[PDB]
């Protein structure tokens, strides 16, 4: 399985995923991006079942962009986070269950940054930092060690290098690169890809 | 508990000449280990230049014949012509695919003259896919018959030979042989044999006798 | 005048206006004759053109391999009742492996055109049929109306100026039983030639013949298949 | 058989009135007199019973019905329309009592009967 | 659960225990197993606790609505059909098992209703886990027609054999006496056993345990 | 359980036994399995106790409605055909051995067997239930065409008495019912009135 | 049938909707009801249209409904119709709360009602909400 | 069943074997594997034969409706997202369908891979089918973005030839296709027996 | 119908010159127990067709209502048509075939012999919608016991006489009664000629057990 | 079951004019702990708390779909909800999903707005009401807390003794369960005020 990780600073949210789309033993793609801008200040990282993520990201992204245009003022992250959970919980008991795992990271103007965690059962819960996939087990220990509530964007990428350098050493999957983004009061800026030279 | 199929044997075969289309099948309809009846052609004339051969589960042959033989008329009233072979082959594919989640169990060999006036044969699987071929056998002895046509009609794995087209005389005597040789080794082929020749003058039917064992 | 806006109202006199009217839609249609023998039934129809540069609308519609019809009324309604019959005769091949016998086909048209003359705000089908079929009782003709009645005939005509034909057919109804095939069609044409104005005649570009027999699945003749029947035809002098 | 009409028969007039309700209030004012008096520990609902011979059995019908252990009705106007509302009320009360296991408050019952 | 019923000359005596278990752990030590249907038709429920509660209330409402309309007492027959045909339309996934007694304008009746919709009209019934223990005590000491006080004594003494000799049954015995003129719904009626008293004070006070936050919030 | 119906000239003689097993515990030891469907048509319910009760009620509902619309005493063959329609439509859910037999004002006494499948067939004497197995000989040797009402009420007693000694799901009291043009003469055999064959 | 149809959802020759226009005049008879905005809150004033010596008051207000925790509204016109619209509002505003888990924005609550008031004037052939 | 497709500077190369089996038995050795959707989209066909023929053909109907309404050819990007949604409604019904939409767009050459399981990923190299693993190897050692159009025809043959040679459910003729900017051109139809005598010596 | 309950066994049929002749034993068996000793597994469909059912007896009675009412409905019109044997036979194919697509089949096998237009006709219908005409038939366990004797004779000469057939079918019932566990002693012969459909009542079969003394010696 | 998949504890306890409801805080996906603070106690008006333990999804649906019925009842009617009804109201909501149930088991603590009578109760995952006067528990450590409270309780306690008891009763029952712990919060409700203290538990 793949790999997401978010770290909620005191004025920004730092999210990173891997960039692999594997089917069988081979990697089809290596620049495959899992972030879905839902607004100016809301990222929804999906992952999990092959088909469900792409359907269930388009479906949320297209009701959050509706809601911005009908009214005029984009959703909060607290709103959008509960809006996802609802949809994902109502498809839990029907013909077609969306087996996805999510991270919704966003930065509100009045309530600051927020980073939400979604089990595929649709159990929402705010956190200060979370991870998905099997790589979760290796890095959630490294975040606990070094993560404090006040931590500058510089020290955070340095903390995220440790987590993604662990995965290189102990983990058994290939995961060469990681897209990194960061949300704050200005919007979504892409940082440089943490990458690992195997050439 | 209940099994909605049974395998009723039957072997179907078809060669596309250059102005003629053979479609030839045994008639033995058998279930299990009994022989239900000895005559029951697997060949139904559709148009004036199109035979179709169903073989497999005989409950579905009957349905799939009456369905095609209806959507054949239905087409004629709306378009005021008869269908070409090239069309029936496409149409039959959709019908078959319509039941993709409880499929027909019918191997279909359509043979007739398309527009130019040439032999054409189309091979279907159960769920409805088809290419155009120059000869296909199907059914039970499909694995007996397919290599003796690759050789005589396809000249495959030979060298230093002619390639003069397939004669209407060498075909029929070819068919009659390969069926006499599948009736020795396969237990679902026997009793009789309808050869349908389809020239531009209509459709003849020739009956030959196989071994009743 | 208030009893004319629905099939649903009766009139004090004991009729229904909306059903009477519908039948005027039939008398606007183009003349057509049907007679039988004891081996053949024939539909002879006088097509019509609405311009000089224009073809003629088809009066004879092929139904099955032993049933023809000849419409007269709204054509959009005639192809709504033709698709339903085509569908009734593909239901019989497919279940009983036989041709649907005509008497039991005209009884389904009868059950389906009855319905909308008794429901609110639906109309009657504005088309009259002549049904030439041949099964295990020899030949038949059947006239259908928008009222939903029908009749077994020995030789009927509908459409415009059809009355002129009905008399010609009623003086010769004795001779029909003994005709060969080509002699019958002559009668039909000579009857259909009494429905025209006196100034013009039957040509090959506005006559349509439909023949069904004991050994002959229902066919249709147009243009130059009609010439072997106009040639040889008597002259009609005034 | 039928489908049913779909278009309301109560319609606004140029006045700004719903003429049908205005008339149905005049039927109300033809009906048998009924008085109501809240006390300070009880409510009294009294009504002029209907009869016009000595043949009627004045105990086979009731213009004072019980809706619940703690509710009552009388009415003024058409007698058939009263047996319909008494019967939709008694069911409202039973859906309410089936979900909260509690007798339906009287403010509630009137607010629902009214919406029928 | 053991529930039991008996017909004596005047009316009915329905007996229930009061222990209701969620598995092998006693969840409730007082559990009303005797449900009011109408003013003259009480009903005992064994089997799935959550099924009888919502089955009986549903009948009670179709039956207190059916009493206003006739304007007289509802019959025990009517509760016996509604229960029977509601349970049979759920093919037996509603796991209620009922003892529907009541005194009529036609004598007292008593019914068993089983999950699948089988109804049996007897003069004394037992349902539930220990039921068989009960049915032993009836099959020994039942006489048709007996005093008002022989029935109360008999039915408690049957719930008693249920209680001591079966698990899932225990604590108080509830009786219900229905008669054509009274209705003595007793709860309890016997305390066959009660837990003893603690031998010390094992609790403490004044800051036993640590805190980390204290937020006080006043109201009006 | 064992049920039995015999046909003599005036009418019919039904016979059942009372015992509803539920495994090896007996639930009700005095059950009434001779259910009146009308005034002179009885059914004998066997097989699943809850299924038959539903069906019986449903046929009474239709049959009584049906006799008032004709103003005629319904036929036995009618109340048969209604069990037939019922048990055949729902031959998946149910499992109901019925034995309709009654006296008709225009065909005599009749007995119709309706076994598990929803078949229907008229019979001189029928016999059903789980203990019926054990008395097909005794009932095939001892029955002779033509009897009196007093040779039948003793015949079924003997039959159902054998079927209770051997079957485990039969016991208790015997209930007979003679149905004639006269009326219905229900009686109960218990204790010593039950014939005995011990040896 | 067609004779007894009012045709309440159909244009005038002039370019109006007569039923919606009459419904206005029915509102010109209800009790006066005014509202004033401030910087430090906002207030509704309405006059009791029905007053009498026997009439009682049981409810905090006879014209002000609470639609939410944060919103109230006052009605004017046909009182019967007002018991319907105020019940859909409450249900709308909870259905908003059940998704986004916030209190519903002021503007949206209104438009969401005005889709229901507007539907009735355009198809179905019911009389509009007055 | 081995199809491969790789996007380079002068367009897209679609390559396909053609042996199609019915078990251990070989049904036909000529089954077209590349589907002429339009004259400017190529599909492939690598899961079930029925299923890729039926849906790709149904896509061709959609993309010819789309053409008439909007008055502009449909994007390759767009025609892959249309084929994803049709098939995502049968998720878990048991289809197989490994298709690749290739074409030329307003944003240049593009190439998508659509699956039965709801995958829709553009890329630059793909292989789908029984042999796909054998192709990725030989293809990824000789692949560049910048090739000449004569080297790329050879690389594709060589990479299908090497897949049929190891794999059992691969063989027959090697069909080769070239999506150029105006429309695709059927490059050649070779045979594995003839490519065996060109590459051995 | 997932499981058959009461079930008859085997139906012989054989053509001859101017008629067809059906046989079938009168036993309906419910497991091993031979439970309903006098059921009729011959139906008369109008006056030129007949119908022998093997298989689940309750499902056979459910055709007997449908065919009944479906035949009455042709004779009400009295328009001079009927249902041929060739038709009634088709119509049952569709009957089974459709019940076989709801995964809810009629569990009968059926021989439907008739005589119309100087021509005999003898169809067969499986619970799967298999169907076909032959000159001899045998459903169930007669497919392996009577079939070879009926087919041995129709190789020699394909024509039979009214006297050759009714002897040939009374000599194949003897084979079932010996070697089939669900057969009975009383069977019915039904015949169509152009005089109609004549159904002979219960006929016995005389068997010899002369080989019951050769088991030792 | 699958109510173990997340774990959870709740516990109510009657005083003599007060009631205290206590819960653990730990949202964990099997063994792996995700977040240390995940509320299982919700306000349902004042002096009325519903505690939902079990499957963390339904914990959140049932507190949202129960707020939607409650609010739509405190508006439509002016009264404020009674603690006996909030039991019957949440019984019906579970039983509405009879087949394919929710996987929570409500615990309701609270005082009667019109007096201050204390009132607690639990429910089964299908919606059976169980009114007690001692204490009610639900969770995966149910059997741990039954034993612990049966001998640590008194028939009458003041607001200071209650919070002593339930505290030292939760800490020891939830520490003997794998998938619970890591922070206990306790509301305790008087007529006057609602005090809410968090206990210092073992973060392992």
């Amino acid at each position: 399985m793949e790999y997401l990780i978010g770290i909620q600073g005191p004025d920004y949210v730092l999210v990173a995923s891997d960039r692999v789309a594997a089917s069988n033993i081979v990697q089809m793609k290596d620049d495959h991006d899992k972030m879905f801008k839902m607004s100016e200040k809301i990222l929804l990282l999906c992952v999990g079942e092959a088909g469900d993520t792409v359907q269930f990201a388009e479906y949320i992204q297209k009701n959050v962009q509706l809601y911005k245009m009908r009214n005029g003022y984009e959703l909060s992250p607290t709103a959008a986070a509960n809006f996802t959970r609802r949809n994902l919980a109502d498809c839990l008991r029907s013909r077609t269950p969306y087996h996805v795992n999510l991270l919704l990271a966003g930065y509100d103007e009045h309530e600051g940054p927020a980073l939400y965690y979604m089990d595929y059962l649709a159990a929402l819960a705010k956190a200060p930092f979370a991870a998905h996939g099997y790589g979760a087990f290796l890095t959630l220990s490294i975040l606990d060690r070094y993560y404090t509530p006040t931590i500058s964007r510089e020290r955070a990428v340095e903390l995220l290098r440790k987590c993604l350098e662990e995965l290189q050493k102990r983990f058994i999957l290939n995961l060469p690169t990681f897209s990194v983004r960061i949300i704050d009061k200005n919007g979504i800026h892409d940082l440089d890809n943490i990458s690992f030279p195997k050439q | 508990r209940f099994s909605p199929y049974v395998f009723n044997g039957g072997t179907i075969l078809a060669i596309a000449g250059e102005d003629f289309a053979i479609v030839a099948s045994d008639t033995r309809l058998s279930e299990g280990f009994s022989i239900h009846t000895r005559d029951s052609p697997k060949c139904y004339k559709l148009t004036d230049k199109t035979v179709i051969g169903c073989s497999g589960f005989h409950g579905d042959c009957l349905t799939l014949t009456k369905i095609i033989e209806a959507r054949l008329k239905m087409y004629k009233h709306s378009n005021n012509k008869a269908m070409t072979t090239g069309a029936i082959a496409a149409m039959l594919s959709t019908i078959l695919y319509s039941r993709r989640f409880f499929p027909y169990y019918v191997y279909n060999i359509i043979g007739g003259l398309d527009e130019e006036g040439k032999g054409a044969v189309y091979s279907f699987d159960p769920v409805g896919s088809y290419q155009r071929d120059s000869f296909k056998a199907g059914g039970s002895a499909s694995a007996m018959l397919q290599p003796l046509l690759d050789n005589q009609v396809g000249f495959k794995n030979m060298q230093n030979v002619e390639h003069v087209p397939l004669s209407l005389d060498r075909a029929m005597r070819l068919v009659k042989d390969v069926f006499i040789s599948a009736a020795e080794r396969d237990v679902y082929t026997g009793d009789a044999l309808r050869i349908c020749i389809v020239t531009k003058e209509g459709i003849r039917e020739e009956t030959v006798s196989l071994r009743k064992d | 005048n208030q009893y004319d806006n629905d099939v649903t109202v009766w009139s004090p006199q004991g009729r229904i206006h909306q059903i009477e009217y519908a039948m005027e839609a039939v008398k606007q249609g183009s003349a057509t004759v049907g007679l039988k023998s004891k081996t053949h039934a024939v539909l002879v129809a006088l097509k019509r053109a609405q311009s000089e540069l224009a073809a003629h609308q088809k009066k004879i519609l092929h139904v099955d391999n032993h049933i023809g019809i000849s419409i007269a009324g709204l054509t959009a309604d005639a192809r709504l009742l033709c698709n339903f019959m085509r569908q009734e005769c593909l239901d019989s091949r497919f279940v009983f492996d036989r041709p649907l016998p005509v008497s039991r086909l005209v009884s389904l048209i009868g059950s389906k055109t009855q319905i909308p003359t008794q429901r609110y705000g639906r109309r009657p089908y504005g088309v009259g049929l002549l049904i030439a079929g041949y099964d295990d009782m020899g030949p038949h003709i059947f006239q259908t109306c928008p009222s939903a009645n029908y009749f077994d005939c020995r030789a009927m005509s509908i459409g415009a100026r059809s009355q002129s034909a009905r008399t010609y057919l009623e003086r010769h109804m004795s001779e029909f039983m003994e005709c060969n095939l080509n002699e019958l069609v002559k009668h039909g044409l000579r009857a259909l030639r009494e429905t025209l104005p006196a100034e013009q005649d039957l040509t090959t570009k506005n006559v349509s013949i439909g023949i069904v027999g004991k050994d002959l699945e229902f066919t249709i003749y147009d243009d130059d298949d009609v010439s072997p029947f106009l040639e040889g035809l008597e002259e009609r002098p005034q | 058989a039928e489908r049913g009409y779909s278009f309301s028969l109560t319609t606004f007039s140029p006045s700004g009135k719903l003429v049908q309700i205005e008339y149905a209030l005049a039927a109300v004012a033809g009906g048998a007199p009924s008085v109501g008096i809240k006390a300070a520990n009880g409510v009294v609902l009294a009504t002029e019973k209907k009869q016009k011979s000595i043949l009627y059995d004045e105990r086979s019908v009731h213009k004072v019905e019980p809706i619940t252990k703690h509710i009552g009705l009388v009415y003024s106007g058409m007698g058939p329309d009263y047996r319909v509302l008494v019967h939709r009320a008694r069911k409202l009360a039973q859906q309410y009592y089936l979900v909260y296991q509690e007798p339906i408050p009287t403010a509630q019952l009137v607010q629902r009967v009214a919406s029928v | 659960t053991t529930i039991a019923g008996v017909v004596y000359k005047d009316g009915i005596v329905l007996g229930a225990d009061t222990r209701a278990t969620e598995g092998m752990v006693v969840a409730d030590k007082n559990c009303s197993k005797i449900h009011f249907i109408s003013p003259n038709i009480y009903c005992c429920g064994a089997g799935t606790a959550a099924d009888t509660d919502m089955t009986t209330q549903l009948i009670s409402s179709n039956l207190e609505l059916h009493s206003l309309s006739t304007g007289r007492l509802p019959r025990v027959v009517t509760a016996n059909r509604m229960l029977k045909q509601m349970l049979f339309r759920y093919q037996g996934y509603i796991g209620a098992a009922l003892v529907l007694g009541g005194v009529d304008v036609t004598g007292p009746h008593l019914y068993s209703i089983y999950p699948h919709g089988s109804t049996d009209k007897l003069p004394y019934v037992t349902m539930g886990s220990g039921s068989l223990a009960a049915m032993a005590v009836f099959e020994d000491k039942f006489r048709p027609d007996m005093e008002e006080e022989e029935a109360k004594n008999l039915v408690s003494e049957a719930i008693a054999a249920g209680i001591f000799n079966d698990l899932g049954s225990g604590s108080n015995i509830d009786l219900c006496v229905i008669s054509k003129n009274k209705l003595d719904f007793l709860r309890p009626y016997t305390v066959p056993n009660k837990k003893g008293t603690r031998l010390g004070r094992y609790r403490c006070e004044k800051g036993t345990t640590a805190v980390l936050t204290e937020k006080i919030t006043p109201l009006e | 359980t064992t049920i039995m119906a015999v046909q003599f000239d005036g009418g019919v003689v039904l016979g059942a036994d009372s015992r509803t097993t539920t495994g090896s515990y007996i639930a009700n030891r005095v059950t009434d399995k001779l259910t009146p469907i009308h005034d002179r048509i009885f059914c004998c319910r066997s097989g699943s106790a809850a299924d038959t009760q539903a069906v019986a009620d449903a046929v009474t509902y239709q049959l009584g409605f049906h006799s008032i619309e004709l103003n005629e005493p319904p036929l036995v063959h009618t109340a048969a055909s209604l069990f037939k329609e019922m048990c055949y439509r729902y031959r998946e859910d149910l499992m109901a051995g019925i034995i309709i037999a009654g006296w008709d004002p225009q065909e005599g006494g009749q007995v119709y067997s309706v076994p598990m499948g929803g078949m229907m067939v008229r019979q001189s004497f029928a016999i059903g239930g789980s203990g019926s197995s054990y008395i097909y000989g005794y009932v095939d040797a001892t029955y002779r065409e033509g009897m009196t009402k007093e040779e039948c009420l003793q015949f079924t007693a003997n039959a159902l008495a054998l079927a209770m000694e051997r079957d485990g799901s039969s016991g208790g009291v015997i209930r007979l019912a003679a149905i004639a043009e006269s009326g219905v003469e229900r009686q109960v055999l218990l204790g010593d009135q039950i014939p005995k064959f011990a040896v | 049938s067609r004779r007894y149809d009012s045709r309440t959802t159909i244009f005038s020759p002039e370019g109006r909707l007569y039923q919606v226009e009459y419904a206005m005049e029915a509102i010109g008879h209800a009790g006066t009801c005014l509202g004033i905005l401030a910087n430090d809150g906002v207030l509704l004033a309405a006059e009791r249209r029905n007053i009498h010596k026997l009439l009682d008051e049981v409810f905090f207000s006879e014209k002000i409904y609470k639609l939410n925790e944060d919103m109230a509204c006052s009605v004017a016109g046909i009182t019967s119709d007002a018991n319907v619209l105020t019940n859909e509002l409450r249900l709308i505003a909870q259905r908003y709360l059940l998704q986004y888990q916030e209190p519903i924005p002021c503007e949206q609550l209104v438009t969401a009602l005005c889709d229901i008031k507007q539907a009735y004037t355009q198809f179905g052939g019911k009389r509009p909400f007055g | 069943t081995t199809t491969l497709a790789f996007k380079f500077r002068h367009g897209v190369i679609v390559a396909a074997d053609s042996r199609a089996t019915a078990g251990a038995y070989i049904a036909s050795q000529t089954v077209k594997k590349v589907i002429e959707i339009n004259p400017y989209l190529l599909g492939t066909m690598a899961g079930g034969a029925a299923d890729c023929s039926f849906w790709e053909r149904l896509l061709a109907r959609q993309c010819r409706i789309y053409e008439l309404r909007n008055k502009e050819r449909i994007s390759v990007a767009a025609a892959s997202k249309l084929l994803a949604n049709m098939v995502y409604q049968y998720k878990g019904m048991g289809l197989s369908m490994g298709t690749m939409i290739c074409g030329w767009d307003k944003r240049g050459p593009g190439l998508y891979y659509v699956d039965s399981e709801g995958n829709r990923i553009s890329g630059a190299t793909f292989s789908v089918g029984s042999g796909s693993v054998y192709a990725y190897g030989v293809m990824d050692r000789g692949y560049s973005y910048d090739l000449e159009v004569e080297q790329a025809y050879d690389l594709a043959r060589r990479a299908i030839y090497q897949a049929t040679y190891r794999d059992a459910y691969s063989g027959g003729a090697v069909n080769l296709y070239h999506v150029r900017e105006d429309g695709w051109i059927r490059v050649s139809s070779d045979n594995v027996a003839d490519l065996h005598e060109k590459y051995s010596g | 119908t997932q499981n058959p309950m009461v079930t008859g066994t085997s139906v012989l049929g054989v053509k001859f010159e101017g008629g067809v002749v059906i046989a079938a034993d009168m036993l309906g068996s419910y497991g091993s127990l031979a439970r309903f000793r006098n059921i009729s597994r011959i139906m008369r469909v109008n006056n030129s067709t007949m119908l022998g059912a093997s298989g689940d007896y309750a499902d056979f009675q459910y055709l007997k209502q449908v065919l009944g009412q479906m035949v009455i409905d042709e004779e009400l019109l009295g328009d001079g048509h009927s249902y041929s044997p060739r038709a009634i036979h088709s119509w049952l194919t569709r009957a089974m075939y459709s019940r076989r697509s709801k995964m809810n089949p009629l569990w009968n096998t059926m021989v439907i012999g008739g005589y119309a237009d100087g021509e005999s006709f003898l169809g067969y219908v499986d619970m799967l919608g298999v169907a076909y005409e032959a000159p001899s038939l045998a459903t169930g366990y007669g497919a392996y016991l009577a079939q070879p004797l009926l087919r041995e004779v129709l190789e020699k000469q394909p024509v039979l006489s009214q006297t050759e057939a009714r002897d040939l079918v009374e000599r194949c019932m003897r084979v079932l009664y010996y070697r089939d566990a669900r057969s009975y002693n009383r069977f019915q012969i039904a015949t169509v000629t152009e005089k109609g459909v004549e159904i002979e009542g219960p006929l016995s079969t005389e068997t010899n057990w002369d080989i019951a003394h050769m088991i030792s010696g | 079951s699958i109510m173990s998949y997340n774990g959870g504890a709740v516990m109510a306890m009657k005083g003599k004019n007060c009631v205290a409801i206590a819960a653990d805080r730990r949202f964990g996906i099997q063994a792996q702990m995700v977040t240390t603070d995940f509320q299982k106690i919700f306000p349902m008006g004042d002096r009325l708390y519903i505690g939902l333990a079990g499957l963390a999804t339904d914990v959140q649906t049932v507190a949202q779909r129960l707020k939607f019925r409650l609010n739509l009842y405190e508006l439509k009617e002016g009264r404020q909800i009674k603690p006996y009804t909030l039991m019957s109201m949440v019984a019906n909501l579970l039983y509405e999903k009879r087949f394919g149930p929710y996987y929570t088991e409500p615990v309701i603590a609270g005082l009667d707005p019109k007096t201050f009578k204390p009132f607690i109760c639990s429910l089964d995952l299908i919606g059976c009401p169980m009114v007690t006067d001692d204490f009610v528990v639900s969770g995966t450590c149910a059997e741990q807390m039954y034993g612990m409270c049966e001998s640590l309780w008194e028939p009458n306690m003041d607001p200071d003794h209650l919070f002593e008891t339930i505290s030292q009763a939760m800490l020891n029952a939830v520490d003997r369960d794998a998938v619970s712990g890591m922070g206990v919060i306790v509301h305790i409700i008087e007529k006057d005020k609602i005090t809410t203290r968090t206990l210092k538990a073992r973060m392992d």
